[PDB]
């Protein structure tokens, strides 16, 4: 039973991508996880309507929740709230986009629904890891996967946030001062990306 | 005039390292050795010779040599550099102590390198 | 409205040629094909991207991996790094020519939409662009 007044009841595959770099402290990574738990609280989770995936990315990625996982929305929300704090030196956006592209969406078995990748960025990956950044963002665009960059803090890769918002018309960027704005801007973000999914 | 294992030349300290890293690691590694140490940098041939004195190519202090360029379309099209992100291959310079010729290659490559600084 | 073999888009004429030439010969060749003709120029974040992308895919009558475009490094130097990682300006250089990559081309993967800088002396097919005569 929908916990809040907002209950996105659309056909959508929403992928939460969380920065696992030390650019976010252990406490700050908590607010972000809380932000994710909220969105899920304002979504209609189930293999039919909105499907969710939760990924913590560092130099590599750790998937806590995949789109096909069959579990109560409460369990999934519990899992996300228990995502272990990585704190790694690097959070490769390129690699986690590659994972989203070549694994999460290896095959597109739900064409009737919109595919969104919510990229919660808090850092800047080393330039040497970005060769295929555009290549992956472009690959994502061909499979109709929308990438919504959410910049968090003074270290988020603004250049990448910018480039992404460009590559595809639907890709819209959200820049924030800290993780304290996630909720100050939670409703707009949920409303926005819910209006991108079919009825 | 320099620390142990290192070598000296004109108030500057050098040191070849038989470790395989990519440019950025080589460069960082150098800086973590001594305060003011970087990947070797040649300001004249002579300096090169001394470094030779210390695969086939070693990383030197030249990074991102293409994305630090200015671009122009042959028809004078107007563009906003802000839109040209990582547009060229990320390449760095590696030296060949032998013929002493520099190679511009992918920075992700793993090459042995030389550090340098001043006391 | 455009000539024979040429496609048209947002006001101009485009044409893929299989003849493999170095960047500079390709540029000259395109200028002789029409008044105001040049190696194709592309607005990075635009639809001209896919047009030129499609034009080369369904025409690249070869397994070639690159198609020259009109973008080139503008610096006269063999590499555009002004200073070394220390801070010293660069002046003494000893760069191997066959290693300089200043000419851009469209890459095959993803359908000739992604750019990549290459060694100009290389010979590749290309796309020409000239305004309707």
């Amino acid at each position: 039973p929908p916990l809040h007044d907002f209950y996105c009841s659309r056909l959508l595959d929403l992928v939460f991508l969380l920065d696992g770099s030390s650019r976010l402290s252990e406490a700050e990574f908590e607010v972000l996880k809380a932000f994710v738990v909220d969105m899920m609280e304002r979504l209609r989770v189930s293999q039919k309507w909105v499907r969710v995936a939760v990924v913590e990315y560092h130099d590599g990625s750790h998937a806590y929740i995949g789109l096909k996982d069959r579990k109560r929305p409460s369990e999934l929300r519990r899992i996300a709230s228990q995502v272990k704090y990585a704190g790694s030196q690097v959070a490769s956006t390129s690699e986690v986009l590659k994972y989203t592209l070549f694994q999460i969406f290896s095959k597109i078995d739900r064409p009737e629904a919109s595919r969104i990748a919510l990229l919660l960025m808090a850092s800047q990956e080393p330039q040497r890891m970005s060769r295929n950044f555009v290549r992956y963002v472009q690959g994502l665009k061909k499979k109709k996967v929308i990438v919504i960059p959410v910049g968090i803090g003074p270290h988020a890769n603004l250049k990448q946030i910018r480039l992404i918002e460009k590559q595809a018309p639907e890709n819209k960027a959200f820049v924030l001062s800290s993780v304290d704005e996630l909720e100050q801007q939670r409703d707009e973000i949920v409303s926005y990306l819910c209006d991108l999914a079919p009825e | 005039d320099c620390p142990p294992d290192w070598s000296s030349y004109e108030g500057h300290c050098y040191r070849f390292f038989k470790e395989w890293m990519h440019w950025d690691d080589a460069e960082e590694f150098c800086t973590e050795q001594q305060t003011g140490a970087h990947l070797v940098s040649f300001q004249s041939k002579e300096e090169a010779d001394f470094v030779r004195s210390l695969g086939d190519v070693v990383w030197i202090g030249l990074s991102d040599v293409w994305n630090k360029c200015r671009f122009e379309w042959t028809d004078g099209m107007e563009f906003d550099y802000d839109d040209y992100y990582l547009i060229a291959e990320y390449e760095c310079v590696a030296s060949k102590p032998t013929n002493n010729k520099w190679w511009i290659i992918p920075c992700t490559r793993f090459k042995n390198f030389v550090c340098e600084f001043q006391a | 409205d455009c000539p024979s073999g040429w496609s048209s888009y947002e006001g101009n004429c485009y044409k893929f040629f299989q003849q493999k030439m170095n960047w500079a010969d390709a540029e000259r060749f395109c200028s002789e094909q029409a008044k105001g003709g040049h190696l194709v120029s592309i607005k990075i974040y635009s639809k001209e991207k896919d047009f030129v992308g499609d034009l080369v895919t369904k025409n690249i009558q070869s397994s070639d991996l690159y198609a020259w475009i009109g973008l080139r490094v503008e610096n006269k130097e063999k590499q555009c790094s002004s200073e070394w990682s220390d801070g010293s300006s660069v002046s003494y250089e000893n760069v191997v020519e066959r290693t300089v990559k200043k000419c851009f081309a469209l890459e095959k993967d993803l359908g000739f939409v992604l750019w990549i800088n290459l060694y100009c002396a290389q010979k590749n097919p290309f796309v020409c662009k000239s305004p309707p005569p």
